[PDB]
């Protein structure tokens, strides 16, 4: 019994991570989050969890 | 998993088994029990035995 | 003000799941075979439209 | 009598099942189990609506 991407997963499969790319449009694959976007530092903050 | 081959049943309700590999799980938890063969049914949401 | 409000209406609604296990697209197709996969994404595609 | 055909109209249509088991709600969570009941009830709910 699991639940699905909604808190920081310390179980993962065997994907190799690869390394990350700002400025670009780009497909991402981030914690088994899929999407395809511009990635960029973000001035804003976060919680812990 | 799979490659033991006893004949076993998968059956992933909210996932499918070739995808669990690719998702990143949190909270996992593994519960074993034993029970009668005919009983199995009964170990699925919303089932009444 | 009838047609900002009409336009975050539909902004809205792109969170509904209409009867899917999620909103997000891409969290189905990770999760699922394409013949699960196919019946959520219809009723997604079904309600947007 | 067009505002009168309409709203008989409106009461009518709750008896339509819609492609659900039943127009009964209350039917369709007593026979089914529940993940297929959760369907036949998003039938129900996407016709009413």
């Amino acid at each position: 019994s699991f639940e699905l991407l909604h808190a920081p997963a310390t179980v993962c499969g065997p994907k190799k991570s690869t390394n990350l790319v700002k400025n670009k449009c780009v497909n991402f694959n981030f914690n088994g989050l899929k999407g395809t976007g511009v990635l960029t530092e973000s001035n804003k903050k976060f919680l812990p969890f | 998993l799979y490659n033991l081959a006893p004949f076993f049943t998968f059956k992933c309700y909210g996932v499918s088994p070739t995808k669990l590999n690719d998702l990143c799980f949190t909270n996992v938890y593994a519960d074993s029990f034993v029970i009668r063969g005919d009983e199995v049914r009964q170990i699925a949401p919303g089932q009444t035995g | 003000n009838h047609n900002a409000q009409a336009l975050n209406t539909l902004v809205k609604q792109l969170s509904s799941k209409f009867g899917a296990i999620s909103s997000v697209l891409n969290d189905i197709f990770s999760r699922l075979d394409p013949p699960e996969a196919e019946v959520q994404i219809d009723r997604l595609i079904t309600g947007r439209l």
